[PDB]
């Protein structure tokens, strides 16, 4: 119930893969130059471009009957601009030395290749994905 | 040479209740109320209201088959909500809405000469 | 069934406020599956409604001969003078909840013929009818109180289902059934057998 | 009953598997309607001027 | 071949066929006529006296 | 009754009309069509019989077919179609929409899926939606040619404890496939699960179209006016080939194949040219068309159609070849009266080069009446030829059966085979496996 | 170049039935010869003295309609004025699955 | 390579995998000469043909030697250890489904 | 209790009698709509 | 001499298909015709759950005769049968 | 304050105008009690005396169903279902008398203005026949030749257009909203360019057109529903709209009755 | 023609070999021709391959060109299916055809052969030979109109007057 | 027959404006178009149902009965 995972992204290129709704947006960490993430965003709900900065944040806390928060007071870890829910189902190693996992968020696909500090991802159903940008 | 009785589609057969409250197994605090003799013209607009209220949680309508004029509410709010007053405040609201609208309706009639 | 080999049976019926509507409020009388189309290779339906629906707009009966002049562009560009979709498609709304449609509704008039086919005089059912008195067997024909007739096709697929049992009542129960006497070293029918 | 009164008959057997005859010839150009003829047994056989 | 192999039944019907989204895998729908026409001799037994009484 | 799947047992549900109704599903197996068929309901009138039906010939049982030992039964046409739109990474439903999804499946457990966008609004994509339908514990990894993990394309399909991973859902996947959707779910969960798994994505399904909408008109069959001009462009490079090669015969400078005569192997090149030329169009044709096209998007979907519908509807009709030849010369050395003797060309042979939509020439109509004349014709007459193989064919196998000591042996008791099929398993069970000892290289093997 | 002769109107091939069938070409064959076997099963007005004609067998159609879209021969054919049918609002669509 | 065959082992494996939480950090407690007897024990259950006789033996051996192939091609100490991380729960779980459903599978008597 | 197709007139015949108009040589003898009462209803 | 003994049965101890919705027919036959009951019913009258209730707790008495193409017959109780479905 | 309406234009019988601050689905039922739920008075029973036109008893019966009737005073009829009658009561039902006949050489041509009211209404305006047409003929019935006497009797009853379609007071009701593509619920099919094959709707100019900078609006939902009502003549646009509100208000509290009982 | 061979490396590998396909039926000969792989030698007619090769060779022959006719349209059929018609039409000595001179021409029940197109003369030659019916195939029994040893049939129920009592 | 009562579609009352139509077309020798307009049918519903009917009572009252 807490961020297991946080960069900053710099989004080399957008493909919109004929989806007019949907997108496709590779993008590489600021910091660490093997990390990379592509990843499927709705540009209609959060439009995206070339060239642009984004927080991403992984997060386990927000059977499990979804509900709307039905008032205002209630907070939780909403301080972003586009939260997406997904499932872990797939971990491959490359070069020995590189770790990536696949997400996929009701249909939107994501691969996010790191080095071995990103081991706190797990094969669990619980995960949240928050973009700020 | 069987066709279904027309007047029978608005009309309470014999021996049949008007609504028919159940309670439900699959979540907490849910029920399903059974319209007789509705189409969705009620329950689209019952359902619309009732997911108009916070404390509603889940309110969904399901027509079974056109032949038969019936159809379910499912009816899930929070713990210690009864979902016959979420309804009956859901009816109130669209009476109170419908009655603003009339009055609309007429005043601008009125003022309209034509 | 429409004027290009199309045979379709009404599934169901519903009222007109149950049915999709046009933004300008027109109910269509007839709902076709889209499917019909690509299989059955019938371009002409479509075409055929276009025309009728731009000579509805117009007013005049339009010429729908197989070799005319006239191609579907100009009657395309008609119709948009008619202030329509060029195409024929309008958004509908569906009647449940007035949502719009996602997808827009190819629309418009089109001619329709009744067949003299009818369930009315295609619904057969018998339980203990008359009998033909050759065979002690139900006789032929609905208009008769006839009843069906269990093929040989239909005999073996219920073979092949292992159903022994109710091959066994189809054509011994629901079927002629006689039971007859026979002796136990000539083995033959006739018997002179006095149940009195 | 305008197409029954028009209407053509072969004298060859409705039954049998020759589809040679069935089939019109580049000759029904103009005399026999392409299209029109019934479906099955009877098909190619029955012609429509 | 026209009473032996085959041969016509009692305890049947015949009719066209429409479709039914609304319908399960295995669920057919039957005209109430054809029902009322077609029928199955069911015995009478303690369990269900009640119920062949009633449809008496 | 042509097969074995044609006689099913049903549970009766009394309805106020005077028409049988059924599920779509089991129309493939029946191979009907709602276009006036009329089919037989016999009642048992037995406990022994009714339990027979009920355990030995139900439709829940029949799903999977012994004939190819795959689901004869699957998802239908329109549903086909919905189940596909549905699946889009592009589509998201709204949140009344998607609860009503959720009501409308009768074994929903209850629980509402987590939205798949949350902090812009809650949103559900389609594949989560579908997914309550599929039960848990349902494992499905189809990659087609161009599939990966990261499929461009949406392509192939993954699904993991009855949860869709991704992939659009098509008749390969949810249709009658051997390795689809269906199949799995029959072997894994039952026939009973897998009936109501049929129910459950037929009901989605009609739900999401009801409130979404699809429809087919005119546009869909027309094309912009560059691929149009591409279109004939081809067809009058295939034209000239066509009459080049024509100029070469009469020169005696073409080299005739082996065995086969100069006329026939003019014929078949000329006929081999046209259709190449007509596949292009085709090919042109579904390229310039767009994934909005309604006539494109259902013959991706699999329900029906297919390259040579759209080819003819909107590209080019082709060649019309008559007795596996193109049109005769029916008169002295002339297909029709209004061309001269002597002419090869392709419109004078049959060969139609104008698409439904713009129409067809008289001469073009008459070749095409002719070919569908042939076509009625060969149907009719191999129909009736097919009905008696298959009578001979049940007569010669009737008496066959297989026995408890796992011999197939006729009336008489000789025994045709000493092991049913070689191996004694049942025809359903048989699925298509791959063998990974017969495939790879010897240092593949070895490591 | 020659050309002794010339065809009137190529749409005249057609047969009673088949001039029915408004854009025969641009439909397939098989369907247009389906439409002419079925058009001489459509329920309409088949004469004007029906009352006191006694058929075996007769179907009128309550509100018989000309086509929209009618052929050059129909006039001919005088199906204008004894149509076999009516013109219905059709929309393409699956909207209830039925 | 891609051959009709009773039943599939991959959806086996793959359900055993969902269903017992397989973990591919914790080392397999599967032994090589578990493994093994595992498939010989497996191999001598699947019965199509049962007779106390040299003749019915023999056939009933035959009639399976698709399906021991399959096996040995699957079940593998090295797919099991290297492609797999089944543990020794697992493993006898995914004997006894592929056991139960070799047996299901089997011709019913008296099938037209 | 019978009209005639074209005279279109009563004649009220019996048992045992001709059927043949007395107006006119025509002989379809047509009959009157009964007089029992009769309804319809739209649906 | 044809009838074998119990031991030595080549045949599949395993109910058949055939055979379960044969014994489940009979035995809805039998409690039709007010035949004894040895599983308690809990508010049941269909024949044939009764039959299934049965045969899930092998209360039913019928016996399968295996016929062996030659005419041999083996006997095989319900009891023992092992119900796969 | 609640939902209020602006009626662009009214006339006779068509009435267009727009809702605003109301949910869609609450107008998409307003529409369905409009068009089925409204109560209308139209002939239901058919007596045939003497008849012998060229047309059939059930043919004019059906057409005489449709025909428009008076149902101003609606509310008051009572349904002859309820009200404990032998027989179609004037207290539940409205008795009409049509008689016709031809003559030398003048076809007959029968009207709605024809028939002729023989119950007693009470000082109510009701089951008179519409007449809308300029020469005030009314709707054509059927034609009699010299010799075909038409006489015949019509009961009308209070019913809803749900059990026939002749008891629809309202002939179309268009309903619309959101012109421009604001809230993405219609993808419209395009060839070319989207705009330019979909001509701009009638209502558009009431609406901003939306502006490509700006972002899709997602938590835009329906509103400002443009609704014509146009009446058949029975009852006026207004009335029309009234009294299915009415209807849709009664219909809610009868629920509210039901659940408050059980 | 392209043919799947093991490579050295051991993977299968595409060889584009060189195949005479001719329009006539000789194989008695043209196997005999030197140059040529009489081991792998096919012909279209099963008819000369029982000839040639025998009865097991045609059988085989018989199932491919089957499985080839099945699979031209695309079609597929499980091969038990078409391993069973082979089986039955040479199950006896030589190749029976599936016609009113082959299966129907053996010596199974009379009643049996009587259902087929062969429906009197079969019944005189039963006369006169006198045949003896045993009544075990599907027409003799569905005549009669009793259960056939078919499936549910083939077996009987019986009772247990020993597990009744204690199941009581 | 006779012009249908009410649109088959949208129920709008047609019978009315028959005679109207026929006289618009004879009197004011006016186009179909035109004078549907004129009469008042907006839809194309009420267009088709107006312009496609055939009066067949006209020529069944021709006969003697
Ligand atoms: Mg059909
Ligand atoms: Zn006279
Ligand atoms: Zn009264
Ligand atoms: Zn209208």
């Amino acid at each position: 119930s807490n961020t297991l995972f946080d960069d900053i992204f710099q989004v080399s290129e957008v493909d919109p893969g004929r989806y007019n709704k949907v997108c496709r947006i590779e993008a590489a960490s600021t910091t660490q130059d093997q990390c990379k993430l592509t990843l499927d965003i709705n540009v209609e709900l959060f439009p995206v471009a070339a060239q642009d900065s984004l927080t991403v944040t992984i997060a386990s806390s927000l059977t499990r009957s979804w509900r709307p928060p039905q008032a205002g007071d209630r907070s939780l870890a909403d301080d972003y601009d586009y939260v997406m829910y997904g499932t872990a189902y797939k971990f491959e190693e490359v070069s020995k030395d590189l770790i990536a996992v696949y997400y996929s968020f009701g249909g939107l696909l994501m691969r996010l290749e790191g080095n071995y500090r990103n081991l706190n991802n797990l094969k669990q159903e619980n995960a949240y994905l928050l973009i700020r940008r | 040479m069987n066709a279904p009785d027309r007047f029978e589609l608005f009309l309470l057969g014999e021996g049949e209740s008007k609504l028919k409250i159940d309670p439900d197994t699959k979540a907490p605090n849910a029920v399903v109320i059974t319209f007789e003799k509705e189409d969705h013209t009620l329950g689209n607009l019952i359902r619309a209201e009732l997911l108009n209220d916070r404390k509603v949680l889940f309110a969904a309508y399901k027509v079974e088959h056109p032949f038969f004029a019936r159809f379910k509410l499912r009816i899930q709010t929070t713990e210690g909500y009864d979902p016959k007053d979420a309804l009956k405040n859901a009816c109130n609201s669209i009476i109170n809405k419908l009655g603003a609208l009339k009055t609309n309706f007429e005043t601008e009639w009125n003022l309209q000469t034509l | 069934a429409s004027r290009h080999g199309q045979k379709g049976t009404i599934g169901i019926t519903y009222r007109r406020e149950d049915m999709p509507f046009t933004a300008e409020g027109i109910v269509p009388d007839l709902i076709i599956n889209p499917h019909a189309i690509p299989s059955r290779m019938t371009v002409a339906h479509l075409i055929e409604c276009l025309l009728s629906k731009v000579a509805a707009l117009s007013g005049n009966e339009g010429d729908a001969s197989p070799f005319t002049d006239i191609t579907v562009e100009g009657i395309s560009k008609l119709l948009r003078e008619h202030g329509y979709q060029s195409r024929g498609f309008e958004v509908m709304y569906n009647g449940h909840t007035g949502k719009k449609l996602m997808a827009q509704i190819f629309f418009g008039p089109t001619y329709y013929q009744r067949l003299r086919h009818m369930v009315d005089d295609k619904i057969h059912a018998r339980a203990r009818g008359p009998m033909q008195v050759l065979t002690r067997q139900p006789v032929e024909g609905r208009s008769r109180d006839g009843g069906l007739r269990f093929g040989e096709m239909e005999r073996d697929c219920m073979i092949a289902h292992g159903a022994a049992s109710f091959l066994k009542e189809r054509l011994m129960e629901a079927s002629d059934a006689f039971r007859v006497h026979i002796c136990g070293i000539c083995g033959l029918m006739t018997v002179i057998a006095k149940l009195n | 009953t305008l197409s029954h009164l028009r209407r053509t008959n072969t004298p060859i057997g409705r039954d049998g598997k020759l589809a040679k005859p069935r089939q019109l010839h580049n000759t029904h150009w103009g005399l026999v309607c392409p299209a029109e003829t019934p479906e099955g047994q009877a098909c190619g056989l029955v012609k429509n001027l | 071949r026209g009473n032996l192999m085959g041969k016509r039944v009692d305890f049947s019907a015949r009719t066209v066929i429409s479709g039914d989204p609304n319908l399960e895998l295995d669920q057919v729908g039957v005209p109430k006529s054809i029902a009322k026409t077609l029928t199955y001799p069911e015995v009478v037994t303690p369990y269900n006296i009640d119920r062949l009484t009633q449809l008496v | 009754s042509l097969h074995k799947m044609s006689m099913m047992a049903h549970r009766v549900k009394v309805i106020p009309y005077s028409t049988f109704r059924l599920n779509l599903s089991v129309t493939s197996p029946y191979n009907a069509d709602f276009d006036g068929d009329e089919m037989n309901l016999h009642v048992p009138q037995s406990e022994e019989t009714r339990a027979e039906l009920s355990q030995l010939c139900a439709v829940p049982l029949q799903i999977v077919s012994p004939q190819s030992n795959k689901p004869c039964m699957g998802i239908v046409q329109d549903t086909l179609c919905g189940i596909r739109k549905l699946t889009l990474r592009d589509t998201f439903i709204e949140l009344d929409q998607v609860l009503n999804m959720l009501y409308w499946v009768p074994d929903w457990d209850g629980v509402i899926p987590t939205p798949a966008i949350i902090k812009p609004k809650p949103l559900w994509s389609g594949k989560q939606i579908l997914s309550v339908a599929i039960p848990n514990g349902i494992h499905l990894q189809r990659f087609d040619e161009g599939t990966t993990l990261l499929s461009p394309k949406d392509n192939g399909m993954l699904i993991i404890d009855g949860q869709i991973i991704f992939g659009v859902v098509e008749k390969k996947t949810v249709g009658s496939s051997n390795g689809g959707l269906i199949h799995v779910v029959t072997r894994e969960k039952g026939p009973q699960v897998c009936a109501k798994l049929f129910g459950n994505i037929q009901k989605v399904v009609n739900f999401w179209l009801l409130h979404n909408g699809f429809s087919t008109g005119i546009g869909d069959t027309i094309a912009d006016g560059p691929t149009m001009r591409e279109i004939t462009e081809t067809i009058a490079e295939a034209k000239k080939k066509v009459l080049d090669v024509t100029k070469e015969a009469q020169a005696n400078l073409l080299t005739a194949k082996h065995g086969m005569t100069l006329r026939e192997s003019f014929e078949d090149n000329v006929v081999r040219f046209l259709n190449e030329a007509r596949d292009k169009a085709g090919r042109l044709a579904e390229v310039n068309l767009k994934d909005l096209n309604n006539v494109k998007q259902m013959v991706m979907a699999g329900s029906k159609g297919s390259f040579i519908n759209i080819a003819q509807m909107s590209a080019c009709v082709g060649q019309q070849s008559v007795e596996g030849k193109r049109i005769a010369f029916g008169f002295v050395d002339r297909t029709l009266p209004h061309f001269s003797k002597d002419d090869y060309s392709p419109e004078s042979k049959g060969f139609v080069e104008n698409s439904y939509l713009r129409g067809l020439t008289p001469q073009e109509f008459f070749f095409h009446a002719m070919g569908g004349r042939e076509g009625l014709i060969d149907t009719a007459v191999k129909t009736a030829e097919t009905g008696y193989i298959q009578r001979r064919l049940v007569k010669a196998l009737e008496d066959i059966m297989v026995h408890y000591d796992n011999t197939t042996r006729n009336s008489l008791g000789n025994v045709i085979q000493f092991i049913y099929g070689e191996d004694g398993m049942d025809a359903a069970h048989i699925e298509k496996q791959s063998l990974d000892t017969i495939g790879g290289s010897d240092a593949a093997f070895e490591k | 170049t020659t050309f002794t002769h010339c065809e009137i109107h190529p749409s005249m091939i057609l047969g009673v039935a088949a001039s029915i069938i408004p854009f025969p070409d641009h439909n397939q064959s098989p369907r247009n010869t389906y439409q002419s076997a079925m058009g001489k099963q459509a329920m309409g007005v088949f004469l004007t003295n029906y009352n006191v004609r006694m058929d075996t067998m007769a179907n009128i159609l309550y509100y018989p309609q000309k086509p929209l879209g009618t052929t050059r021969a129909m006039e001919y054919l005088k199906f204008r004025e004894l149509p076999a049918g009516q013109n219905a609002i059709v929309a393409i669509a699956c909207y209830s699955g039925y | 390579a891609n051959w009709p065959l009773p039943v599939n082992i991959r959806r086996i494996i793959q359900n055993a995998q969902q269903t017992f939480h397989i973990d591919h950090t914790k080392p397999s407690d599967l032994t090589i000469k578990d493994i093994v007897l595992g498939v010989k024990d497996l191999q001598e259950n699947l019965l199509v043909l049962r007779g106390k006789n040299e003749i019915i033996q023999n056939a009933q051996r035959d009639a399976v030697t698709l399906f021991c192939c399959l096996l040995r091609s699957r079940l593998a100490t090295r797919r099991v250890l290297q492609e797999y991380r089944l543990t020794k729960q697992a493993f006898d779980w995914v004997l006894s489904n592929i056991e139960a459903q070799f047996l299901r599978s089997v011709v019913h008597p008296g099938e037209m | 209790k019978y009209i005639c197709a074209e005279c279109s007139s009563k004649l009220s015949l019996s048992r045992t009698d001709a059927v043949r108009c007395k107006d006119c040589g025509h002989r379809i003898l047509l009959k009157a709509r009964t007089k029992r009462l009769v309804q319809f209803e739209a649906r | 001499e044809k009838a074998i003994p119990k031991d030595q049965r080549a045949t599949t101890p395993y109910m058949t298909k055939y055979e379960r919705a044969r014994i489940l027919g009979t035995r809805a036959l039998q409690i039709s015709m007010n035949a004894p009951v040895f599983v308690d019913l809990e508010g049941e009258t269909d024949p044939l759950r009764i039959a299934m209730k049965e045969l899930a707790e092998k209360k039913i008495p019928l016996v399968i005769r295996r016929y062996l193409p030659d005419g041999s017959f083996e006997d095989w109780s319900v009891e023992e049968l092992i119900v796969d479905l | 304050e609640g939902p209020q309406v602006k009626i662009r234009e009214a006339s006779k019988d068509n009435v267009d105008f727009i809702l605003s601050n109301v949910d869609l689905a609450m107008a998409n039922s307003l529409r369905r009690v409009m068009i089925a739920e409204i109560p209308t008075l139209a002939i239901d029973s058919v007596e045939v005396e003497t008849n012998t036109t060229v047309l059939a008893d059930e043919f004019i019966a059906h057409r005489l169903g449709l025909i428009p009737l008076q149902s101003m005073d609606i509310e008051q009829l009572e349904y002859s279902r309820d009200c404990f009658c032998e027989d179609h009561c004037d207290k539940c039902s409205v008795v009409l008398t049509l008689q016709a006949f031809g003559e030398s050489e003048s076809t007959t041509n029968v009207y709605s203005k024809d028939l002729v009211i023989v119950s007693n209404l009470m000082g109510r305006n009701i089951g008179h026949p519409i007449i809308q047409d300029k020469e005030g003929n009314g709707v054509l019935i059927c034609k009699l030749r010299k010799g075909q006497e038409l006489k015949l009797t019509c009961v009308a009853k209070k019913g809803i257009a749900k059990e026939h379609a002749k008891w629809g007071p309202a002939a179309a009701i268009e309903f619309e909203y959101d012109p421009w593509n604001k809230l993405k619920h219609t993808d419209y099919w395009y060839e070319q360019d989207s705009a330019k094959e979909w001509p701009q709707s009638k209502n558009c100019e009431y609406e901003d057109p939306p502006n490509e900078g700006d972002p899709f609006d997602y938590k835009a939902q329906a509103d400002t529903f443009y609704m014509n009502v146009e009446s058949v003549g029975s009852i006026p646009v207004d009335q029309v709209v009234v009294r299915g509100i009415d209807t849709l208000q009664k219909k809610v509290a009868s629920i509210l009755l039901a659940l408050t009982q059980m | 023609y392209d043919r799947k061979v093991p490579s050295p490396t051991g993977e299968y590998v595409k060889e584009p070999e060189w195949v005479l396909e001719t329009d006539g039926v000789n194989l008695s000969e043209v196997m005999t021709v030197p140059g040529i792989d009489p081991t792998r030698i096919y012909t279209n007619s099963f008819i000369d391959i029982m000839e040639v090769l025998g009865i097991e060779a045609g059988r085989a022959a018989l199932y491919k060109e089957v499985y080839n006719v099945i699979a031209s349209d695309g079609s597929y059929v499980n091969y038990r299916h078409m391993a069973l018609l082979v089986d039955v039409m040479t199950t006896q000595g030589g190749l029976t055809s599936v016609t009113r001179h082959g299966f129907n021409r053996s010596n199974t029940g009379a009643l049996m052969r009587c259902s087929f197109e062969e429906t009197v003369e079969i019944l005189f030659e039963a006369g006169a030979s006198a045949e003896l019916d045993d009544c075990r195939g599907v027409s003799e029994n569905v005549i009669l109109g009793q259960m056939a040893p078919i499936g549910t049939g083939a077996f009987d129920v019986m009772i247990d007057e020993e597990s009744l009592v204690k199941y009581m | 027959m006779i012009v249908p009562v009410r649109c088959f579609s949208c129920g709008k009352v047609v019978g009315d404006k028959w005679e109207s139509y026929l006289n618009l077309l004879q009197e004011d020798e006016l186009d179909e178009g035109t004078a549907l307009s004129r009469l008042g049918l907006k839809r194309y519903c009420c267009r088709r149902m107006i312009l496609t009917h055939v009066d067949l009572i006209e020529k069944f009252l021709r006969y003697n009965p």
